[PDB]
């Protein structure tokens, strides 16, 4: 074959539905495979389609249309655990498995009670070194990368306190410039108007 | 079940004595695959003999074509000598 | 099912390397892929049955053998920095069926080992303002100054590893984004209730496994050999 | 276009004699060999010039690797078969897969296995099932029918992939495959056994090998016994055949949309 096309990335909300598209332009067709690859792990088989139709396997379904050279992987009742890369592979006329670049799926958690705030942490070990934590914001807000080279800002990350059935979003910022302060830490990102900044 | 070969000796074109032709030997319907085939002129093996590769039939049996360029003579007797596992001795099939 | 050895490796350029792959499924077909960012899986070499090998889409700088059904070694006779990748070994019953992937091998090929650094680990205690506002407490762990980016972070509360209320960055960030050999930083958050952070008998420890240099690796520098190691930082409740 | 077919055969021999290979695989487009592979050469090679000139080396490389795997799987399958039948000595295992693209544009697909030259397992792509001849075949059937993915893969290969290869090769071989060489037909009469006269209708120099030959008395079919000669290869890409009767008789010949009558 020559080409397998799937989006680079997709974002959807938890409990919602997502359809991952895959179009192939191969020289011959002997089947389409869908694999799931969690960050830092091996790809694992999800499904195989060779004839026209939809095949359901729990919350996952794979569709194939040979005349259109098109497949989709449909994920229903999205869970945070579904955050992974989904790879599309086509077997051509020469029995060579041709892999797509993969689609990274990002799942936005449902935040029932947002309380956006930027807090200052303190080491423990006498260093005077500090971290600014942006937390409890809703999945709508985005964290932008650092402007200053000597300032480090991480991407949003979701944490689950399973005991309390509680989920929260968080991003961290740190520097030695100081200069640097928590009120100025996330200025390059568009944050909620009601963001709590303590004294 | 072992199937013995069908041996057919014939000329490419309707033979005439004195005119250059091709003597064919079609060996078919045999099973298993191993077979020995020779074309003879007066009982002696002809050296310059072309042949097809073993071929397959839908009924699971095998076939082959062995041929040679010749000039049919009134004096000359041509045959095809075939051996296979179903044959206790080689079968000499003379041309009509 | 499939095992790969080693699982992590730092190599000086020009050195020979052999990635071993063993399967137990008695699968006839075996495959070697490399996975690099933005691209799919690119086939290096394949083997349909014991006693045969074929070239894949990227066979240069690599060789394979297949004497037995179970093993499929990948050789890099003279490692080049472009061979830095994640390598997967796969197997299939036949040629028309699904592939089973081995865990993967993270290989880093460097022009010199002088840039390999283990992380600096530090734990930051929760903000008082956070405790008084939410009745929750977030501890932050920063692993900084390491190279290459092969690290594993874990949280340990009272001598036992925790997963609930933990969130580690999936990828490390570059401390010097312009530079080709930039060192890395990694963060993790552990959220607990104020009450659990209030208990001073509770011990919280951030653990970082770094995959570095071996015993076999030569080291000609003043600073300590940056070997495979554990670097931790702890905090007690207040 | 008339009726065309693509087929591949596999032959496996347990403990072969001195010369003979353990495994052979040949492909055919109609009566023409197209490709060859065996356990001695261990290479997929062309058997037609129009195959050699139209398929790049990558094709021969990839299929050689595939055939080496198939060779090994065939040796294992025949060992299991011989074990099931409680058989020792030399035994054969054969497979035939193929295609037909009919004149009306419809298609056929077939996949069959044989043990010792007799039918063993016959695939039904319409019900996605294997037809077993005996209990050994019944045991193999059950294992094969458990893999639903392989059955589906086999239906897609037969209906779609095979037809596409056939249409591809028909284009490469067009000057050979799609040609017509009309037959040279003659009638020869002879007083045989003292009372009877035998009539022979003989055709030669024709391609394709498909020919229809019959004898008719007064425009109506022969109720008497008609002897038929096999359609035989002449060695130059053309064929010969005959039909005979004993005693207003006339030989009827049909070849590539042309009907010929030879009145006696
Ligand atoms: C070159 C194309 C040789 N092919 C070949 C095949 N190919 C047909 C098909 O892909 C194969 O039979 C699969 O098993 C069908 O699912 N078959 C064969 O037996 N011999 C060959 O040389």
């Amino acid at each position: 074959g020559q080409n397998i096309d799937q989006p680079t990335e997709m974002t959807a909300t938890e409990g919602a539905i997502v359809q991952i598209n895959c179009t192939y332009q191969t020289s011959g067709f002997n089947g389409l495979f869908w694999y799931q690859q969690h960050a830092g792990e091996a790809p694992t088989f999800l499904s195989y389609n060779v004839l026209d139709g939809l095949e359901e396997k729990g919350r996952f379904s794979s569709f194939l249309s040979r005349s259109k050279g098109y497949s989709y992987l449909l994920l229903k009742e999205l869970q945070m655990k579904d955050s992974a890369s989904y790879l599309c592979a086509v077997m051509d006329s020469n029995y060579q498995l041709i892999w797509g670049a993969g689609t990274k799926l990002i799942i936005k958690p449902d935040i029932q009670n947002p309380d956006p705030a930027v807090y200052q942490l303190r080491d423990s070990k006498s260093s005077d070194k500090s971290v600014c934590l942006f937390t409890d914001f809703d999945s709508q807000t985005n964290v932008s990368q650092s402007k200053d080279s000597d300032v480090y800002i991480t991407d949003k990350c979701v944490l689950d306190m399973r005991s309390m059935d509680f989920k929260s979003n968080s991003a961290v910022a740190w520097s030695n410039k100081s200069d640097f302060a928590c009120a100025n830490a996330f200025n390059n990102s568009i944050i909620p108007e009601d963001t709590f900044f303590p004294s | 079940i072992q199937r013995t070969p069908k041996i057919q000796v014939y000329s490419r074109h309707p033979a005439e004595n004195g005119k250059s032709n091709f003597l064919n030997c079609y060996v078919s319907g045999f099973h298993p695959s191993d077979i020995e085939v020779d074309l003879l002129k007066n009982g002696e093996r002809i050296e310059k003999v072309e042949h097809s590769d073993l071929s397959f039939s839908k009924d699971w049996s095998f076939y082959l074509l062995y041929y040679t360029e010749f000039t049919p003579t009134e004096k000359d007797e041509y045959a095809c000598r075939v051996n296979h596992v179903t044959l206790s001795q080689p079968k000499i099939v003379k041309w009509d | 099912g499939i095992t790969q050895a080693p699982t992590s490796q730092i190599l000086a350029a020009g050195r020979r390397m052999t990635l071993r792959c063993t399967q137990d499924m008695r699968h006839n077909a075996m495959y070697w892929y490399r996975q690099d960012l933005g691209l799919g899986l690119r086939l290096i070499h394949y083997s349909n049955t014991a006693g045969t090998t074929g070239k894949g889409e990227v066979p240069d700088g690599y060789s394979v053998s297949r004497a037995n059904t179970d093993d499929f070694p990948l050789t890099l006779a003279s490692a080049v920095p472009s061979q830095t990748s994640v390598y997967f070994c796969a197997s299939s019953g036949g040629t028309n069926n699904e592939q089973f992937f081995g865990p993967g091998t993270r290989l880093t090929v460097l022009e010199d080992l002088k840039n390999v650094f283990p992380p600096e680990v530090a734990v930051f205690e929760p903000s008082e303002a956070e405790i008084s506002h939410t009745q929750k407490a977030t501890l932050v762990c920063l692993a900084t100054g390491f190279y290459p980016d092969h690290v594993e972070l874990s949280w340990w509360v009272n001598g036992k590893e925790v997963h609930s209320g933990v969130c580690t960055d999936p990828q490390p960030l570059k401390e010097q984004p312009a530079l080709n050999d930039s060192r890395y930083a990694l963060s993790s958050r552990l959220r607990v209730s104020a009450t659990f952070w209030q208990n001073p008998r509770n011990h919280f420890r951030c653990q970082v496994q770094f995959y570095g240099l071996s015993e076999n690796d030569e080291w000609t520098q003043d600073r300590a050999k940056p070997v495979t190691q554990i670097v931790s930082a702890e905090a007690w409740g207040r | 276009m008339r009726t065309h077919s693509l087929r591949y055969f596999r032959l496996g021999v347990s403990d072969p004699i001195h010369g003979v290979p353990e495994f052979i695989s040949v492909g055919y487009v109609d009566s023409h060999p197209i490709t060859t592979y065996d356990s001695v050469t261990r290479q997929k090679e062309p058997r037609a010039p129009w195959m050699a000139e139209n398929l790049a080396p990558d094709h021969w490389e990839r299929y050689t690797q595939l055939l080496r795997g198939w060779q090994q799987m065939f040796k294992v399958e025949l060992k299991r078969l011989q074990r099931h039948y409680n058989h020792s000595g030399s035994h054969t295992y054969q497979r035939m897969i193929g295609c037909e693209l009919l004149e009306d544009g419809s298609t056929t697909g077939f996949l069959q296995y044989a043990y010792d030259g007799q039918d063993f397992l016959i695939f039904n792509k319409d019900t996605l099932s294997w037809l077993a001849v005996d209990n050994v075949a019944h045991t193999i059937k059950q294992a094969w029918e458990a893999n639903q993915h392989e059955l589906l893969y086999q239906k897609n290969w037969l209906e779609e992939e095979c037809i596409a290869w056939l249409k591809r090769f028909l284009e490469y071989g067009k000057d050979t495959l799609q040609r017509t060489e009309p037959p040279l037909v003659r009638v020869n009469r002879k007083e045989t056994f003292p009372g009877v006269t035998a009539l022979f209708c003989k055709a030669h120099g024709f391609y394709p090998p498909e020919i229809y030959m019959t004898w008719m008395k007064n425009g109506e079919e022969i109720v008497q016994e008609i002897d038929y000669g096999d359609i035989l290869p002449s060695g130059d890409g053309t064929y010969q055949a005959w039909a005979s009767i004993e005693l207003l008789y006339s030989c009827h010949v049909e070849h590539s949309g042309v009907h010929m009558v030879l009145q006696v």
